[PDB]
């Protein structure tokens, strides 16, 4: 529903709903061009969110953390109208920054320069430990920390 | 050795060195090489305690050391951390959040030794325990141990279950009410044999060491809960007597009423001495970071 | 740089980067596809973005909400790909829900069931006035209590 | 009449009317018409004021009604004013938020009256005083008032500014020291002549009605600006001497220091007479609302 | 009726019966019967409740009755509950130690109605919560029930599964974390079927009547494990839409957010209703009491 | 030198000498002479501050003093002068009463150095700072500074505008609210050219030093005016772009957030290297009183 892209990255296939937390997760929110749909028709997901950032492509580090909350999402990497690259996500090995921890005596949860980071325990489902005080993490509180 | 922020930081070859250190500083002579001469050590103890901090401050004093220091009280861990460097060569501190010292070391040039993060751990004190321990039996591995009390708060079980990975014990009884049992986490770490248990008398009579912590009020359903409970953790004299003849009964100090006072009379009781064997213990780990 | 839209709304002339506030002024973020460009190309503005709704034609009133942010933006109502209505925007007169107001004694700062409520003094430079504690905001006080 | 939330409120045909059905039940007589008969006010006062309490309740008594009420003390003041909406007739509420019993009349069926909310307004407040100086002047219109002390933060002084809106005052001085102005919002309200003014000294020889109010300490740059300023904005015996033969003198009470109790014995003193028309005066709001 | 201290007091018979006054009264005719007339009731709230104490006082008033009372603050409940006798006809009591009702009960001579004991018992609000109930689905026998929240020491909750023995509900479904769940004791009191269960969107679909408390912080093993929990004892919205046309949600208000404040809104929610038939309900018992 | 109770105690040619002592402290050689062996220093902060304890600590150490103190905590200040007296060779004291070390110093015979008294000075910080900004540009003759935040308040704002009046700035930009303006008293003794000014976005393009204070919440109108002008008083990393390519920030630590932390990442943050220079200064500062 929205036009082809000369230079840069193209996610589809993000579950309906979730393009603006794809951004969030991402950092984006200043220069470049930024083109969203939500909610278009999908042939095998129902429904879906397109995201596509003019002039930036974006690297396998920033793309697995889209995974987090859109593990079906594809990335394209864009350069003279021809996909030159189709990333394969995988899981993240750490995670700083986005995810905060839910014990309130962790130093993370109180130090502002104290920046949350949780190391992946299994990929399988998927749990998550702070590498300050050992709380684990599950597929669940990470989307919910994530989709709000 | 640099940081000492968990017990995983220690190797057993480091552990079997700081144990003859240990030995050697025990036997008080006085001649022991002054490896802190002209260093300073701050002691950074943001969350109080007095028998702690001396025990450091006297470490680095026997070692020719100065100390500076505070105890208590909107400034950043960070910032502090940041002074202490300007200030010192070392710092050993104590806080109330969890990854405390993990995230001080990190802002840090100078050593960092964790003397308790919130309910995270202790390192120098499993140390002291195992030092006690193999100073008994002459060995750590083969060893049967049940823990008692409160399992799951108690950043002193942390530690000393960390660092028991690097030996190898025969079997590890966790005895806790439901309530205060060591959390998954903790446990899915351990690379030996351990088993919950409700009750002390079910194994009293196969334990090596009994290594005890206390309950506190402050963590229950009601204050009945425990009430009925609070009885059978505590180690009474009857407990006592249904160990072992070579047996120990280990208690990183201070004790309220955990354990029966008739109890420091008997030759099972080891608490007072493993509280002795803390200075010698933090002077060699001082030596495996400074001295080395 | 998006596709024509057969039914519905289209915001054109939003101030670059003030999209995702302008959503937030309308209450949107379910059920219809959106599409959005931030920093497009515009001949009058240097830069600007663009917000499209399908199948909902947004009112005169919550448009003129719109104005608290993008008081450039022209709205065009879509039916059958074509514009059936180019919306006149004013300065509303009254706004529940979207500004707070800054007196923390105030009874709309401390019950969830008292929601705020402003309205306008003067259109001009504008000041605008809290109806329970006769608190005066102006444009600048307006403007980053919703780009934030 | 209904809701009286704000000074607004009231025309000043509504205003004369309460008048004359104060004059009346002023003198006391016997037979007061008891049109709460059968009626339950609750005086729901979230921060308290005994002398108000007493107040509402006494005229609430008066008219035959009886009184249910709190004084003081996570629920939501939506869902109070549901509950005294099952419980009673109408609500005389007291609250620290400004604009709460704006928010109360919209949730609620029965009348609300506002005695205070915050530093916002007090309504029936002003009416008492404005009813004070018609009559002693057998008017308002003409008069030249001088409003002393803090004007930024004290109900009072905002209810009497707006209410004073139905009448044409010839100028109302507002004297203050800088710090405690009265807010520009409330002063493009009015619709009559206003000087700001910092020496009461200046102008007392004009002034038909001087009406004061606390400045407090805990409002200040530093307890040594306030020791300054203090001083000049009390009502001393001085200052009462050089006001006119007929003028006088105002104060929503209780007072502290801010009215040399010598004063209390001129004749220009009227604090103690207006306090005495509380009760008539709310009597007559009330039957404005339930008795016509 | 004379004492009323627990649900247990009530017979079904009497309970009908009450409901049958509670209709009158509730038609709230300007011609009710004066049975408290010349008679003072003492309203005893040593733990205060201003809802409560307002609602016995309204109750007492409509009847005919004057109202003593106090609410708050080393004086023996023996030696309160005598000079209550002294000074009036009847008490209201609200006592933070479990039994405290009954105690005064055999001590006094004037009846006694418990308005909360401890942790124990609220009788009145068990039969108002079940006036509720009759009077939506014209009876009480034959519902399905679901409990949700605290279970363990919400005194409401106890007198209602108390109550409800006098009738044959179809299933009480017992919905709480493993920590809050009704103690032995009470489950094995009741003649009707009870199932516990962890989340209310398993069986939602099927229940009559949602019944409601609070979980509070102040209750668990830490901070952590509430906030994990605490989500799911909420009415959200969504689980209102869950359920059958006909049912209804209830609360013992007050509420801070155990219930999403948009389901107000919906037919189904009816704890607003519940509050509403406080007085008319206490009138009847009250009536029950003194008036026949 | 003897006294350092204000920043007027010391001249041009003095500082100029604690400069080069603190150039040769600095490059923290292993031979410093130690011109406090056999002598004691006591530190009296009757106003803790942990930060500056700790840094004349480490100063007295570095200089072979031993140190004795306390720390917070009715004993006239008199009494306590004389009792250090007997036990020590000089004092550093902190206090909350403005004068309190001019006083202390006229009663004791040993040396007394100001470390703060009250909102009046703090000596020695002044002269960190203005050894921060001669290390930097090679001089503090012909600089343009600005100060901003509260300028009323703060002690070191007073040390520092006095100290400067040993050298010759070309202009001192004043930047703050109305209300946190330097106090008249504190300009006329000034000998160099000062200007005052709302927003520091006027002149941020012509200051070769720029040294902020913490703005309190606590020193407001209301709540209000605080949050209304709070964040223009802010180091913000868009304020730091717009300085000169030579420039430096400045802030006696510690702070809260009147700094943005990604400033400390860029070249013109200067904080982290001014607080280092704490120690080595006040060695030279007493090396000036002791060992000369
Ligand atoms: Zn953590
Ligand atoms: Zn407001």
């Amino acid at each position: 529903m929205v036009s082809k892209i000369k230079n840069g990255t193209v996610i589809d296939h993000i579950p309906a709903g979730r393009a603006f937390a794809v951004l969030n997760v991402l950092g984006i929110k200043e220069g470049f061009r930024i083109a969203l749909v939500i909610n278009v028709d999908s042939k095998k997901m129902g429904k879906k969110d397109i995201v596509k950032i003019e002039d930036k492509e974006i690297s396998d580090t920033e793309a697995n953390l889209i995974t987090l909350i859109a593990p079906t999402a594809t990335i394209n990497i864009v350069r003279e109208y021809e996909v030159v690259k189709k990333t394969k996500l995988e899981v993240p090995k750490v995670v700083k920054g986005i995810l905060k921890c839910p014990n309130p005596y962790c130093i993370t949860s109180n130090d502002v320069e104290a920046i949350p980071t949780f190391k992946t325990l299994t990929e399988k489902p998927l749990k998550m430990r702070c590498e300050y005080c050992e709380t684990i993490i599950d597929e669940n509180e990470i989307m919910s920390q994530i989709l709000g | 050795l640099k940081h000492i922020i968990s017990a995983y930081n220690f190797s057993r070859d480091e552990l079997e060195d700081i144990f003859a250190l240990t030995d050697k500083y025990s036997k008080n002579l006085n001649d022991t090489r002054k490896i802190l001469s002209g260093k300073t050590i701050s002691i950074a103890f943001f969350e109080p305690s007095t028998r702690t901090y001396l025990s450091f401050q006297k470490a680095i004093i026997n070692l020719g050391g100065d100390v500076i220091g505070f105890s208590g009280e909107g400034e950043n861990l960070a910032d502090t951390i940041r002074m202490l460097n300007n200030y010192s060569d070392g710092i050993v501190m104590r806080h109330k959040y969890d990854g405390a010292s993990r995230f001080a070391s990190e802002i840090s040039d100078i050593p960092v030794i964790n003397a308790g993060d919130g309910k995270h751990e202790h390192p120098t004190q499993a140390v002291i325990d195992i030092y006690t321990i193999n100073k008994h039996f002459n060995t750590i591995d083969g060893l049967v141990f049940a823990l008692l009390g409160d399992l799951k708060y108690a950043r002193t079980v942390n530690s000393l279950l960390r660092i028991l990975t690097r030996f190898r014990p025969k079997l590890v009884y966790l005895i806790s009410p439901q309530l205060l049992r060591a959390r998954k986490e903790i446990l899915d770490e351990l690379n030996y044999p351990v088993k919950e248990v409700e009750n002390p008398f079910e194994v009293i009579n196969e334990v090596d060491v009994l290594y005890v912590t206390r309950i506190q009020k402050e963590r229950f359903v009601d204050e009945m809960e425990y009430e009925k409970i609070k009885g059978s953790y505590i180690v009474s004299l009857d407990l006592a007597n249904k160990m072992k003849k070579d047996s120990i009964i280990l208690h990183p100090l201070p004790r309220v009423n955990e354990i029966d006072r008739k109890v420091d009379k008997t030759t099972k009781a080891k608490y007072f001495e493993q509280a002795s064997y803390g200075v010698p213990v933090r002077m060699s780990i001082l030596t495996k970071i400074y001295g080395e």
